[PDB]
C-alpha cells in the first residue's frame, strides 16, 4: 500500500466519523468532534467520486441540520476545511456554516 | 498504459566479448546436486565434479551474470568457460591459488 | 554468450536505448548510455555475482566504498544513464562500474567485505529534492518531506505561532538559537531564514551572526522599499541569500518601484505567478530580469477544474485576513487571477520559471513539490508537445529541465550547491530510489548521508519485510546520533566562524553557504530564459513578445487518485 | 475616528465592561482593565498593523521583546484584564501595550525585527496549570497533562511498579537519579518526590540530597505519628515540602494524634476529603488548621450521581487490596462517603481547601485537573448564586478563586512561586491560550517557556493548519535540544549544592525549591478560610459553626458530552 | 495460626508442591522449593507487611535493595522455586527472603526507605531473552522483541538493504560505527556481528577492531573454505564468535568439506535444519560434532500443517531469488525438506539442538522466539510423553531444558553469559513477569538494567491503569538517559580497548565479550546431546543411531488464536 | 486487551480495508491501496475462520477483477502477501497475480 503520514492521518478521521455515524444512526444529537468527523468524511468520499469543489463547497452544508446536533455546536463550527484527492489532485474544499 | 512499464527495444545482447573460452564436459559423480555460480572460479568447484580441472584454470562459467549452472547427482554436460579478466588474481574459493593466475 | 533484451531487462534494469513510462503520465525517458561492461554486471543474492573472490575483492575498507547501488536508471540534469553508484564516507564517491578488480575488467567502484549493497535493478535514482519556501509550522513536516523525496529544508519559523503561519521567519537571535538546536531532531538538511523586514541594518547583521542563511522579506512585515534595500545590503556583505514576497498592494509602489529598489542585486523571488503573494497583478514580470531567480509555490500547479475555486479561503486563512472585511476580500481577489495561473505552467515549461518549492502550509502543500512539478511536465507535454531542444523520441530533455526545477537549482539559489542538489562526486549522499510505476509519488527507498532514513516497511513481525500492512517508517538513519552523522545544519559564515555550533551545542555536522550573490538567472540548470513579457493591467493577460502566454486547466491528473487512499 | 462595541469584539477581542461565557457554562467574566490605547491597538497580517516602521520598531534583539501575545484577555488570581504580553529569554517581560514607540505612544513593550507574534485577540490566556499529585506510572501521562493545560507536574513514582500505582513516591537515590535524567524527555516542569516512611533520618536526608523537592507520607508504607515526625523534622532542616496521606485505619491513632504528630509544622494534606485516602471519617476536619496546605483530587470533584457507585473498585485496584477478605472491604468502604464528598465542594467555594489536583492513575484523572476544577464553580455558581465577595454582575471573584486552585496556591505549597504559577513578570513564560468556547477544555495553543510546545494541528500536507483531522501534537518546544531549555528540573537545595546536575548530566534548566516551611493557610491566594468544622462520628456530617454542609448531586455537567468523542 | 492451602496460594502464589498450568499448553509446573517463613511472607499495599518498622527496615540505601519482586515463581535453567528477588544498582543482588532483620526471621533481602516494591505473587518471573539472529532491517523490531520478552538482540543490518535482507551483516567500520551509535536509541542489549566472507584477514581485524562481537558467514557473501578459514582464523585471536549459513548450493563442497573447513574451531551454526540456509540436504548433520553450537530460526518451529507450502515465496523474497530462473526455482525447492522439518521438533526435545532464534524479517519472526520455543515444547510432550529426566508428575525437566533455548545457551554461545542470560547475582537485571495465563504469549512487566522499560498499558487519563484500552506503551526504563544507564552495548575486547565509545561517543553501558572461543556442545545447559545423526541423500530420511526420527504436523497449537486479535 | 505493536499494526490494514469496502459498494472502480487492503483483509479474515495456507493462495485470487478496478493496478500488483494468526500460528499468504 506504502501509506505515507498523510494517508494514516486520515484513517483516522474516517475512523472518527463512524463514530459519528452509528449515533446519528440510533437518533442521539452529535456533539462538538462527532458533527465535523462526519462532514468532514462526507466530503472526502465525494472528492473520491469526482465532484467538484464547487459542488462540496454547497452538498456539505446539507449534511447535518441544527436539529440532529447538541445545543451551541452550530455556532461552535463556522466552518468545516478538509482536503481530499480529487480526479485533478488534492484540493481545498471549505464549507462555511455547515450547520443551519 | 501501464504505470512505469518498459517499451524494451528488440534484439540480443552479446556477453563477455572479445573473450579466451573453453568447453569442458563435467560430471557429477557425487551422491547430491551442485549448483555453480556465473563467476565462481570453475577450477575450484565441488570435488565431486570431474572434469579437466587444469583447463578451467582461470576461468569461470560463460553465462549471464547472476545465474548459475545445475548438476544433478550423476549428471554429465558440456559446458562453456571465460576467461577472469581485470588482474586475473583468484584469491578465495577452495584456496588453491590465492594469487595472480 | 547471448540474452535477449527483455530478459536482460528483467534481470539488471533497461539499457541504452530501451525507454521507461515515469508513473502513469505520458513522459518516457530513454537510456542515454550505459557504464557497464555486457556479461560483468553484479547481482547481490543466493549464489549471485557479489560475493569474495568473484565480485567482491579483499581490498581493506580504505580502499572500497561502504555502499554501491547496483545496476540503477540515473536521472539527473546532466543524463539519464545506467551505473552503479559507489558512497563512501556518506558521500558519492563515484558513477561507474562496481565490482572485483582481481577478476573483472573496467571496474571503478571497488567492493569488499566493507561493502553494503542496495539492488537498484530497474529503479530509478535521484538526488534528494530541496524545498526552499517551509514555513516551520509543526515539526511533522520534516517527515512528510522525506516520505516524499525531500532531503533538504530551508525556510523559517517557530511554530504553529500568527508570523509564522504568514511568513518564512524565524525573528530574532533567541529563536534562531531555539529552532537550530530543535533542527538536530529532525531527518532531513535544514538552513534557517531570518525576518529581513527593518530599516536598520544592525538588526539584521545580528541575525545572521545567529546562524540564518537568508532573510526573507515579506509584505506582512512591511515589503518597503526601504526594508528591501536594507536587506541587500547586509545580503551582499555577509553572503546570504535574500527571498522576497513583494507589496501586493502596490502601497509603497508598483513592481517597477520594487525591482528599482532591488537595484540588479540577486534576489530569489517567492511565487513568482503572484497567487502566494506579490504586486497585484505583474509580480509574474519579475522573471525577465538577471538578477532575479525566480520559483513557483505548488497549490497552482498545474492549472486544473478546481485550481481557483479553493484558492480564496486558503488565501485567508494563510494571511489572518478578515471575510467581512471588505478590503481583505478585496485585496485576496486580486491575487487570484485564470490568467497568470495559466501562463505560469507554459513559463515553467519554458524555463522561464526555474523552481518549485511548497509554501508548506501558509498557501501550499508539503509533500506535493515532486509530484507537482511531473504533473506540469506532463501536462505541458500534452498541451504543446516536444521541446525544441528535445532530441530522438523521448521526452528525457523536458525531463532534465523539470528535474532541475527542485535539485540543483534550489541549491544554487541558495548556496548550498556545493553539499547538495545532485549526482556528483563529493557530494552528499542523499538519494532517492524509485520504481518506475511509482516515480514522483511514491519512494522505494530514501537514503539520507549514506544511510536509509525512512521506507516503506511492512509487518514488523512477519518473516520478510514485504507483507501488508506496509507503510513508512523512520529506519536507523533518522536515530539519534546517527541521525546527527547523516544530516546537515547549514549556518552563514558569520555564525561559522563565531562558533554558533560549539556554544548551541549543535550534534549534527554543519555546512557554511556561499555564493548566494553571484547566482544570476544565466545560472539556473535548464531554465535561464529571460522573456520579454508583459502582463496587461486590465486584463491581467501575459504575453511573451506580443504573443499570448496561455494554457487550458486538466479535469483529470496523473500521479492522483491512482495511488492514494484518500 | 469612531467604531462600535460590537465591530470592536469582532476585530480586537472584548473590551472594559463587556463579558464572556466560560466555555458552556453559566460563569460569566467582564473585563476590569484594559491596558491599550484605543486606535492603537496591534495587529499582525496582510497589511496590518505590525509592520517596519510601523508597529514594528528599528531597535537590536536586546532592546525588544522575542515573543508578543497581541491583544490577550488575561485571567490570573490578580486581574481579568486587556493587554498585550511580552516574553523575553523565556521569561514574561511585561504586561502592557506593545508596539513602536516611534510612531506609537504608551509602548512598554516593544516589537521589533526579533520579535515572533502569536495573535490573541477573542483568546483568553492563563498561566500553565501545576499538578502536584502525580503518581509516575507511565511516562504518557505528561503528554496527557500538557495537552489538558498542566505546564509543572510535582509527583513520584518509578514506572507501573506497585508501589508507585498505590503511592507518589521515587524510592531512594538510585531511582531518584534514574528519574532525574528521564524528566530530560518530557515536554513539563518536574520536581520529584520521596518516600519519607521512615524513622531513621539520614534514610531521608540522602533521598533530598540525592535530588527529590519532597517527601511523600503514605499509609500503604506506613503513616505513623514517628515517620511522620521523622520527615517534618528533615522537612524542616532541608526547605523541602512534605506531602500527607494520613492513616485511614486509625491504627496508630486517630486524626486528632496525626495532627499532633505533626505538631504545627507545615505540610500539605494531599485529598483531604478522604476518599483518596485518610483517616476515616474526620480527615476533611485538618482543612481547619493554620500549618495545613489542603488540596482535593479530581475524581470527586464535583459531587454527580455517578459519583459514589464508581468509586469502590477504583480504591480495591489502586491499593492492591482483596475484596475477598472483609477487612480489606469494610475500609475501602468507610473512605467513601456522600457526606464528606458533598461538603467538599462547599468548602472549596468557601476557600477552605485551597488546591485541586488529580492523583493520576491511582484514585485520579490526569488530564481532568482544570475541567473539573471549573465544573465545581459552575455547580457552586448554581447552588449557591454568587459569592460574599462579588461585586458587579459577574463571576470574576469566583473565577479569580478557582483559577488559583491549580496554579499560584499548588506553586507556593511547593516551593517554586518564584519560577512558576502566574503570569507575572521574571516568572518562566508558560502560558496557555484558549478560545473562550473551549476554556478548560482544550486549549488553542500551549506555551513552554517561550516556546509552542504542543497545540492542535490539521493536515500535516495541507495547503493551511487548519484542515481535518485537528489534533494535538507536538511542537517544536518539545523536541531535543530545544525541550531542554524551555523546561525545568526542580531540585532541592542540597541536591543543587552538591553538583547532582552536573553528576547526572541533566540537560535541562535547573530550578531550586525554598520557602516550603514558611508557607501557610493565611499564604492561599484567594483560599485562606479556616473554618471551625466538625464532623459526626456516626452519621459523617459536616458541620461548620453547627451548620450543616452539603450539596446537590449534579446528573449533567457543562464540559463534559459537547466536546469529547469518547 | 493456620490457613488453607488454595487460601495460601491466592494471596501469595502457589508454594511447594502446587501445580501451575503453563498458558493454554499441556506443560504443567510445580514449585520445587519454597525459601520463605510461613507467616513472614511480605506484601504491599494500604495496611500491609512492607511498612515502616514492620516489613520495611531503618537502614541506608546503601544497606537495602532499590527493588524487591514479591512472591515470585522463578522459572530459570536452574531450578523453578518461589522466593523474593532483590536489584540493586541494576544488578540482581539476591533471590532468597525479603524483609525487616529488625522484626522478621531469616531476611536476606532488606527492605528500607530506598526501596521500589513490584508484587509478583500468582506471576512467573523469567530471565530476558536472547536473540543472537537479527536481522536489522528495521528499528521497529527492538519494540517488537522487547515486548515479547527478548531483552538483549545480536545480529547484523544497516536498515532495508538488500545485503542486510539477506544476511546479519553490518558491512565495515563506517557502518559499524553508525550502528553503534543508532543502539543507543533502542531499550534492549545489543552487539554487532561484521561480514565475514573474506579471505584477507585485516579485512575482518578492522571490523572487529570496530566494534563487532561476532562475524557472520553466508552463502549470499559466499561461504567458500577459504572464506571460513579466514574468519575462524580471526575468530580464534580476536575472541569475538563465528556464526555460520552454508553452502546451499554444495557449490564449493558438501557438508564435510565444510565441516573440514571448520578443522574442529568453535562455530555457531545458524538454522540447522536447513530450510533457513545450507548445505542440502545434510546441514542437519552438523548437530554430532562438539564444536558446534546449534540453533534454529523459528519459521519451522514446530511442525504444523501450514509450515511447508509458506516455505517457498518466503524463502525467494528473502534471497533476492527469481522464480522464473529455473535454477533459482530449484535451489528454493532443495532447501524445504517435510523430514527435516519433521525430525528437528525432536531433535530440540532431545537436547541435539541447543539454541531458538527468530532470523528477523529474513525467514523469521521477531516477535515469535519464545512462543514458538514452548510450543515445540508442548507438541513434544503431546507426541513423546515424559523426557527420559523427568522426576515427579511433572514437566520442570523439559521446561528447563527449554527455556535454556532463549536466555542461558545463546548467552553462552556469544561470549555475554557473564553479564546477562539467567538469574543469578551479579548478572544484569533484565526480567520478565508473567501471568500464567499469558506465559510466553503477553508478559505483565519487562524489566531492563533493574528499570520498567514496556509494559501493557491502560487508558492514561483512566482513574487507574487498568481500564481499556490496554496495549503495550514504552515506560521510563526506555527514555533518553534512563535508557542508556539500563541498556548495554557489547564490544569485542580489541574495540573496548581502542576507545570506539569514546571516539563514537556512546551513551549506554558498555560490556565486552569474551569466552566465544571456549564454548562447546558440552557446554550448553540441559542441551549437549552429540548425536551419532545421518541423513538420506535420496529420501532426506534423518536417522540417530539407525532410528528414523520424525514426528507428525500440528493442525491447532496453543498460545494461538486465544491471544491474538489478528 | 494487551495488544503488541503487530496487532495495533493489523487494525491500520482492517481500517484501510474499511474505506475500500465502502467504495467498491458505491460502485467505484477500485485504486492501488484500496485494492491491496480489500484483498489483504480477506485473506487475514480467512486465517480467523482456520482456512488453511493452500485454499486462500487460492481464494485470494478471486475476490477483484480486472474491471472492478482501475487502469493498470493489476499490473502494480504482481502479488499480495499477508501474516495473520491461524489455527497453527502465524503464517505467510503469498496470493501471485492476485487481479485478472
Ligand atoms: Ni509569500
Ligand atoms: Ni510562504
Ligand atoms: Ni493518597
Ligand atoms: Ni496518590
Ligand atoms: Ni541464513
Ligand atoms: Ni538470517
Amino acid at each position: 500500500m506504502e501509506l505515507t503520514p498523510r494517508e494514516k492521518d486520515k484513517l483516522l478521521l474516517f475512523t472518527a466519523a463512524l463514530v459519528a455515524e452509528r449515533r446519528l444512526a440510533r437518533g442521539l444529537k452529535l456533539n462538538y468532534p462527532e458533527s465535523v468527523a462526519l462532514i468532514s468524511a462526507f466530503i472526502m468520499e465525494g472528492a473520491r467520486d469526482g465532484k467538484s469543489v464547487a459542488s462540496l463547497m454547497e452538498e456539505g452544508r446539507h449534511v447535518l441540520t441544527r436539529e440532529q446536533v447538541m445545543e451551541g455546536v452550530p455556532e461552535m463550527i463556522p466552518d468545516i476545511q478538509v482536503e481530499a484527492t480529487f480526479p485533478d489532485g488534492s484540493k481545498l474544499v471549505t464549507v462555511h456554516n455547515p450547520i443551519i | 498504459m501501464i504505470p512505469g512499464e518498459y517499451h524494451v527495444k528488440p534484439g540480443q545482447i552479446a556477453l563477455n566479448t572479445g573473450r579466451a573460452t573453453c568447453r569442458v564436459v563435467v560430471e557429477n559423480h557425487g551422491d547430491r546436486p551442485i549448483q555453480v555460480g556465473s563467476h565462481y572460479h570453475f577450477a575450484e568447484v565441488n570435488p565431486a565434479l570431474k572434469f579437466d580441472r587444469q583447463q578451467a584454470a582461470g576461468y569461470r562459467l560463460n553465462i549471464p551474470a547472476g545465474t548459475a549452472v545445475r548438476f544433478e547427482p550423476g549428471q554429465k554436460r558440456e559446458v562453456e568457460l571465460v576467461a577472469f579478466a581485470g588482474h586475473r588474481a583468484v584469491f578465495g574459493f577452495r584456496g588453491e591459488v590465492m594469487g595472480p593466475l | 554468450s547471448n540474452i535477449s533484451r527483455q530478459a536482460y531487462a528483467d534481470m539488471f534494469g533497461p539499457t541504452v536505448g530501451d525507454k521507461v513510462r515515469l508513473a502513469d503520465t505520458e513522459l518516457w525517458i530513454e537510456v542515454e548510455d550505459d557504464l557497464t561492461t555486457y556479461g560483468e554486471e553484479v547481482k547481490f543474492g543466493g549464489g549471485k555475482v557479489i560475493r569474495d573472490g568473484m565480485g567482491q575483492g579483499q581490498m581493506l575498507a580504505a580502499d572500497c566504498v561502504d555502499l554501491v547501488l547496483t545496476n540503477a536508471l540515473i536521472v539527473d540534469h546532466w543524463g539519464i544513464v545506467k551505473a552503479d553508484i559507489g558512497v563512501k564516507d556518506g558521500r558519492i564517491f563515484a558513477i561507474g562500474k562496481a565490482g572485483n578488480p582481481d577478476i573483472q575488467p573496467n571496474v571503478t567502484i571497488p567492493i569488499g567485505a566493507a561493502t553494503e549493497v542496495i539492488a537498484a535493478e530497474g529503479k530509478i535514482v535521484t538526488a534528494g529534492g530541496i524545498d526552499t519556501h517551509i514555513h516551520w509550522i509543526c515539526p511533522q513536516q520534516a517527515e512528510e518531506a522525506l516520505v516524499s523525496g525531500v532531503t533538504t529544508m530551508v525556510g523559517g519559523g517557530t511554530g504553529p505561532a500568527a508570523g509564522t503561519h504568514a511568513t518564512t521567519c524565524t525573528p530574532g537571535p533567541w529563536y534562531i538559537s531555539r529552532m537550530l538546536q530543535a533542527a538536530d531532531s529532525l531527518p532531513v538538511n535544514i538552513g534557517l531564514l531570518g525576518k529581513g523586514n527593518v530599516s536598520q541594518p544592525d538588526a539584521l547583521r545580528e541575525q545572521v551572526a545567529a546562524g540564518v542563511i537568508g532573510l526573507k522579506i515579506h509584505e506582512d512585515w512591511g515589503a518597503t522599499p526601504a526594508a528591501i534595500d536594507c536587506a541587500l545590503t547586509v545580503a551582499d556583505e555577509m553572503d546570504i541569500q535574500v527571498a522576497l514576497h513583494s507589496d501586493t498592494l502596490n502601497e509603497s509602489g508598483f513592481v517597477e518601484d520594487t525591482l528599482a529598489a532591488i537595484g540588479g542585486r540577486t534576489i530569489h523571488t517567492f511565487h513568482t505567478e503572484g497567487a502566494g503573494g506579490g504586486h497585484a497583478p505583474d509580480i509574474i514580470t519579475a522573471c525577465a530580469h538577471p538578477n532575479i531567480l525566480p520559483s513557483s509555490t505548488n497549490p497552482t500547479l498545474p492549472y486544473t477544474l478546481n485550481t481557483i475555486d479553493e484558492h480564496l479561503d486558503m488565501l485567508m486563512v494563510a494571511h489572518h485576513l478578515d471575510p467581512d472585511i471588505a478590503e481583505d476580500v478585496a485585496f485576496a481577489e486580486s491575487r487570484i487571477r485564470r490568467e497568470t495561473i495559466a501562463a505560469e505552467d507554459v513559463l515553467h515549461d519554458l524555463g522561464a520559471f526555474s523552481l518549485t518549492s511548497s509554501d508548506s502550509q501558509a498557501m501550499g502543500r508539503v509533500g506535493e513539490v515532486i509530484l507537482r512539478t511531473w504533473q506540469v511536465a506532463h501536462r505541458m507535454k500534452v498541451q504543446r508537445g516536444a521541446l525544441a531542444e528535445e532530441t530522438g523520441d523521448n521526452d528525457n530533455f523536458r525531463v532534465k529541465r523539470y528535474i532541475a526545477k527542485y535539485t540543483i537549482n534550489p541549491a544554487l539559489t541558495h548556496g548550498i550547491a556545493h553539499e547538495v542538489g545532485s549526482i556528483e562526486v563529493g557530494k552528499l549522499a542523499d538519494l532517492v530510489v524509485w520504481s518506475p510505476a511509482f516515480f514522483g509519488v511514491k519512494p522505494a527507498t530514501v537514503i539520507k548521508g549514506g544511510m536509509i532514513a525512512i521506507a516503506p516497511m511492512g509487518d514488523i513481525n512477519a518473516s520478510i519485510p514485504t507483507p501488508q500492512p506496509v507503510h513508512y517508517r523512520p529506519m536507523f538513519g533518522a536515530l539519534g546520533s546517527a541521525r546527527h552523522h547523516c544530516r546537515l545544519t547549514f549556518l552563514s559564515q558569520a555564525a561559522a566562524a563565531n562558533g554558533v555550533a560549539e556554544r548551541l551545542n549543535l550534534r549534527s555536522a554543519i555546512a557554511v553557504v556561499k555564493g548566494c550573490r553571484t547566482v544570476q538567472k544565466a545560472d539556473m540548470v535548464h531554465n535561464s530564459l529571460q522573456p520579454n513579457i508583459t502582463v496587461d493591467a486590465q486584463t491581467y493577460e501575459v504575453r511573451v513578445d506580443g504573443e499570448l502566454i496561455t494554457s487550458e486547466p486538466a479535469d483529470v491528473l496523473p500521479m492522483a487518485q491512482r495511488y492514494f487512499l484518500f
